[PDB]
């Protein structure tokens, strides 16, 4: 099983003889740089290059490993940076796996799923109230560039440092600096011992960024079957798409819609259709899938877009003009729907997000009319302040997440008008006094909200927060 | 039979050459099966489609699952005829892949048992029907305005959460219960969430042993996703001809068909159309659909949801599936949330059959006569929010007065229901529903409660329980 | 003159042999499908299969009939319902016509022909007043899905049942249960002894739906050299444009315009051309061609509407939304034109319908002003009573045509306010019973008006119209 090179260039090559290669299998150059064996044609052989292709000359000598592509999986590979194959970024030496596993592989039938009832907890207070997510789904999120998609990304994984929960980050044609500065803010916070990172900088060839988030399920899959909770991030799948446009057109692929190929609904299909719930015979393991997309102007309406929302379960919208004017994280209450919402959703946080949600849209309506027309009755005023209230709570620091007992509390305490004479801007300050009232006296109710996942007695919650506003100094 | 050798691979594509002579037909099967003799070899059992002839003995072919492991000369096998499914009672309750085989864990059909190929002419213009004949839902808005027809399309138009689950399955429910026929249900190209959740929900209501299930999901490749609804359709064709009873077919989603073949034929090599649409899109659509019609012994009257993701209308995948449809019954969010149940829109419901020559005078006066009250209170409610009700025209009162209760009466306590809120469930026949909002209009039930309309079948269930709430 | 295929696939097929065949000729395989033989390369001859394809097989013989493309024609078939080719498709056996014409045939040069003025009676009270149609003429019938388009179509072939017209009926692309049930429904009406059906349904190959109305248009062909009036009706041109167009691309031709090629402008100019006014020394035949075409959304701005509005001599637009009211059959005063218009109308429809256009356009302006300003002056509201009644005066149920005699009656006793008192409700039935009272009473001048194409006395005609006011009782 031997050839020779007689064409090259762009990153693809042709061999003469190669009698007995497979479809789909791993071929080794001269150099020692792999290449996919794509293309079978009467008398020679198709192949894609992984890496940088300068040095491969005709008449060079390519070989075949007698494997289809298979990317190394384990625990070894835990707190490692690692590239789409398996082979280190960090330096660190080898990773010594344990087992691969094919990327294309298929996925479980529908028989062997089950329903998503186990909540996924970000941490972020507007997306666990008003847009919960359940382990097993796929949401995505949507946006500009330079909205904060990244930040709600690593303020997600940081959370899941208490609970059971696996990682993985898949960065797709990003910066290699901002990726470097990720993965520093993840070992400064300590979410390193958990967390896998898969990368494909822009600067790499086009075929291994469309190879990275297969690397990516394939890793997390291992994981699932047997039985562990994963969670994979991807924050570019446009550039995915992009790359395979562009190695589509490389072997003159015709076009369709924009001169996207046809296999543009197949690849993300086949990508996200692998997370799963799985039924308790499989042995009840779950893959949440978050992907990123970025759209244009903020117009949600394109190709790719609605092609992608199409396939996940729900969406969240975030808006750019929000992000410049200092609210974190922007969310559009409109277009931000979850299908398995409610479900998710823990007793407590239901009950209060109900009224919630109410409140928030009937803000935002009554605004809307109130830049235009400025006589209003006191029942309209007062609705205003209550709006105004609810939309300075669901401010949130950097980095910060916050457990849900907090949130269910202090939604609890907005609710109920506990904020009634108290100032629109001491309203930050008081939940950060009224954190620390809950650390020091309230930890029965974080207590009894953990093990029981439902609200304590209205009499005693009020007494708290009664106390807590006797405490409470405004300005 | 003839054994051929591969010569090329690429994608979905594989290319065989045939050496002794015969050379399969244009939709012949082929199997290829081969047991890995090395560790530098793979273990593969793939189906393929012959596509076109090629001259120097060699055809062309489109395979239903991943070509990976695929080696220059290895050999594949000519089965003589197309794709065989395996048709009977056999199939009810059991759920099956684009090839025959059964998904669910519940064992695998037996050997000897009969099958019929997927591919095979429409029927002619002499063994068609004559006259249009509505069938009976029982649902009274659906038979009171737009009613349904044997052999027809009906688009389903409405969004997750606004009750379609719960309409398809007391439709099934209905016509297996009154009319004898048995349904198929149908899965291109849907979330493989929704067809767990759909088989779960069926489970739980006791339509399973009814009814047939073909899957082919998001993940499948073109060709599956292809032919899945062509499979399901000769399920249904079975019952049709052998039987002779009436059948009702399901399809989750026409527009992914129509993708699913522009893909094929992108891989094949012809030349794009417009919006990069396959050249044989019309051709392709009307055998898919002509095949769906009512003939003398039974008839497939078939029920299909169409989700367009962009809301345009004008592409040639919405202009030639509604160039097929019959009716359009559209359901609107306003309504669920205003409690009324199906919630299908009286206003935005249209059929082909509201008709005197197909449907009598009597059907006909009161359906226009009853659309008038709905369009004059639409209207009239701003200018009762604007203006006060008090000041407004004795005439305007009684229209909107007689409007509720009219919109209330659309509502019906269906017999799936039963479970979630305890309700015995009711069938409605045609002649009382027409008679009940014909006394509904000239007020022989006017002085009544407008709360007691609500839920209600027949008309004197209204009177009883108005009676017994004051 | 024997060749063997080569190649086959989609319909088309490449032979060996055949060194004698003629351009355009017809073939038949060993099986027996037949096809024609568009391209002769320098070694292959190129075949369009006009039927089932699967049964062909590379290596199978192919033999030449030695003719072009022949229908079949005559007496013979009136009442059966075939082919585009001569073939049987209702059953009841072979139909053993006499001769046969090529659909590929020169049309009449100018100084053939002659004007049009013998008129064409739809039965339709709008179309005959407002867009009068002429034997010879070329008017196109434009609208949406679902408008009545069909139903019109119907409502002409049945009227002609009086007149000495041939009639034919092509169904291009159309849904064959529904064909079944055009044809059902002309025979419970008894329109089958007078015309023929040739039908292409959707199932069928394409090639076969673009040859429909050529085979139409030469079997009409052959009764109007004779000196016959024939009427063809295609209730599907758009469908035809989108076969040809495939089966252009199964043959490589490059697009143009969205991807229609260049010929699409010939196709239907070719076609609509060969209907025309025979000269006295050609025989004076006539044949009316009404075609149909079907747009998206209403708009009639597309590339193959305004193609054919480009060629026919007129067009009737129908509405949508108006067809939804309850209003039959549709149609838009702004955008029917007809240009013969004036000439074919008898005397007395001329002089009532002059005036019936001044009405209606004034009710129409005043009513799409009325909707926005109630304050109105007396003319004003006297204006749109009249309009009013006007509007329900048009009405028409299916099916039932109205000899033009009563038309024009009625619409005499409309103009000269004959319905002052008469409320608008009462205005459908007043026009039954004064059909009922003219069958009683009013023959002369039913019969005056047949053989003299003239109005009567106006003095004679009030008093006939007072006396049925005076017998006619409101609600």
């Amino acid at each position: 099983d031997v050839g020779t090179v007689i064409q090259v260039g762009d990153g693809i090559a042709r061999a003469h003889g190669l009698d007995n290669v497979m479809s789909g299998e791993l071929v080794e150059f001269a150099n020692g740089v792999m290449g996919m064996a794509l293309n079978l044609e009467e008398n020679n052989v198709g192949i894609v290059i992984l890496g940088p292709y300068t040095g491969i000359k005709e008449g060079d000598e390519v070989r075949r490993t007698g494997r289809i592509m298979e990317v190394p999986v384990g625990e070894a590979l835990i707190g490692r940076v690692v590239n789409p194959l398996g082979q280190p970024v960090d330096g660190l030496g080898p990773v010594e796996t344990t087992e691969t596993r094919p990327i294309e592989s298929r996925a479980p039938g529908v028989m062997d799923r089950r329903s998503v009832h186990e909540p996924l907890q970000t941490g972020i207070k507007a997306i666990d109230a008003l847009v919960p997510i359940g382990r097993g789904q796929r949401e995505l999120i949507i946006g500009d560039r330079q909205t904060g998609k990244t930040s709600v990304a690593i303020d997600t994984i940081i959370n899941q440092k208490d609970q059971n929960m696996i990682s993985i980050y898949v960065a797709i044609g990003q910066k290699e600096s901002t990726v470097r500065t990720v993965v520093e803010t993840l070992r400064k916070h300590g979410a390193l011992d958990y967390t896998i990172v898969v990368t494909a900088s822009a600067s790499q060839p086009a075929p291994l960024l469309f190879l990275a988030p297969y690397a990516g399920v394939a890793m997390g899959e291992y994981f699932m079957y047997k039985g562990k909770h994963v969670l994979v991030v991807y924050d570019d799948l446009s550039k995915q798409a992009a790359a395979y446009r562009e190695l589509s057109l490389l072997l003159r692929r015709p076009p369709g819609r924009e001169a996207y190929p046809g296999d543009i609904f197949y690849l993300h299909s086949r990508l996200l259709e692998r997370a799963a719930k799985l039924s308790d015979a499989k042995g009840g393991g779950s893959l949440t899938a978050l992907p990123f997309v970025e759209t244009q102007a903020g117009d949600i309406s394109a190709y790719i877009p609605t092609n992608v929302i199409s396939i996940t379960d729900g969406q969240i919208f975030l808006q750019s003009d929000l992000f410049f004017s200092g609210v974190r994280p922007a969310i559009n209450a409109g277009l931000s729907v979850s299908r398995v919402g409610g479900a998710a959703q823990i007793k407590a946080m239901k009950k209060v997000a109900g009224t919630l949600r109410l409140d928030l849209a009937a803000y935002r309506e009554l605004e809307a009319f109130a830049q235009f027309g400025s006589d209003l009755d006191k029942a309209t005023q007062a609705k205003l302040a209550r709006g105004a209230r609810t939309v300075e709570v669901l401010k949130q620091d950097l980095h910060q997440p916050i457990p849900v007992e907090k949130q269910v509390l202090i939604i609890y305490a907005l609710t109920r008008g506990f904020l009634d004479d108290i100032p629109v801007e001491d309203v930050r300050r008081f939940e950060k006094e009224f954190y620390l009232f809950l650390d020091q006296n309230g930890q029965h109710l974080l207590e009894h909200i953990r093990t029981t996942k439902d609200l304590p007695n209205e009499d005693d919650l009020n007494k708290a927060i009664e106390a807590f506003k006797k405490t409470f100094v405004v300005s | 039979m003839t054994r051929g050798r591969v010569i090329q691979v690429m994608g979905p594509v594989v290319d065989v050459k045939f050496e002794n002579g015969h050379l399969p037909a244009i939709y012949n099967a082929l199997k290829i099966q081969h047991k890995a003799r090395n560790e530098n070899e793979v273990d593969i059992d793939l189906t393929l489609e012959v596509a076109l002839h090629l001259g120097d003995d060699t055809v062309r072919t489109i395979a239903m699952a991943s070509t990976d492991g695929l080696i220059r000369g290895m050999e594949v096998i000519d089965t003589g005829a197309p794709i065989s499914v395996p048709v009977g009672e056999v199939t009810l309750g059991r759920v099956f892949n684009v090839l025959g085989e059964p998904i669910d864990l519940e064992g695998d059909i037996p050997a000897d048992a009969r099958r019929d190929p997927i591919h095979r002419p429409a029927p002619k213009f002499e063994e068609l029907a004559t006259e249009v004949e509505i069938l009976e839902t029982g649902i009274k808005v659906v038979d009171l305005l737009a009613p349904y027809i044997k052999g027809g399309k009906i688009g389903l138009f409405g969004g997750a959460g606004v009750g379609k689950t719960v309409l398809i399955q007391e439709l099934i429910h209905n016509i297996a219960q009154e009319h004898g026929g048995i349904s198929v249900f149908a899965g291109v190209g849907e979330r493989t969430r929704e067809g767990n959740d759909l088989y779960h929900e069926m489970k739980d209501s006791g339509v399973i042993s009814k009814t047939a299930m073909v899957f082919g999901q998001m993940n499948e490749p073109p060709g599956a996703r292809m032919r899945v609804a062509l499979t399901g359709l000769t399920m249904a064709e079975y019952f049709r001809d052998e039987q002779g009873q009436d059948v009702l077919l399901f399809i989750d989603n026409i527009f992914r068909f129509t993708q699913a073949g522009s893909e094929v034929s992108a891989l094949l090599g012809r030349m794009p159309s417009a919006v990069g649409y396959q050249p044989t899109l019309a051709t392709e659509m009307g055998q898919l659909q002509e095949r769906i019609t009512s003939t003398a012994k039974g008839s497939i009257t078939s029920i299909q949801a169409i989700y367009v993701p962009a809301d345009d209308y004008t592409d040639p995948a919405p202009a030639t599936t509604f160039s097929h449809l019959d009716a359009t019954t559209n359901l609107e969010r306003k309504l669920a949330e205003m409690g009324i149940y199906p919630a299908v829109d009286p206003l935005a419901s249209t059929s082909r059959a509201l008709a005197p020559e197909i449907v009598g005078e009597e059907h006909y006066q009161v359906a226009r006569k009853v659309q008038q009250t709905l369009q004059r209170y639409k209207e009239l409610q701003d200018i009762i929010a604007i203006l006060g009700m008090d000041e407004l025209s004795d005439e305007d009162k009684l229209v909107v007065h007689r409007a509720r209760r009219i919109q209330f009466f659309l509502s019906q306590n269906f017999h799936v229901a039963e479970q979630f809120t305890g309700q015995p469930g009711s069938y409605v026949p045609v002649k009382e529903t027409v008679r009940g909002f014909k006394e509904i209009l000239e007020g022989k039930y006017d002085h009544l409660p407008e709360d007691a309309f609500r839920l209600v079948g027949r008309i004197e269930e209204v009177v009883e329980k108005a009676k017994a709430m004051g």
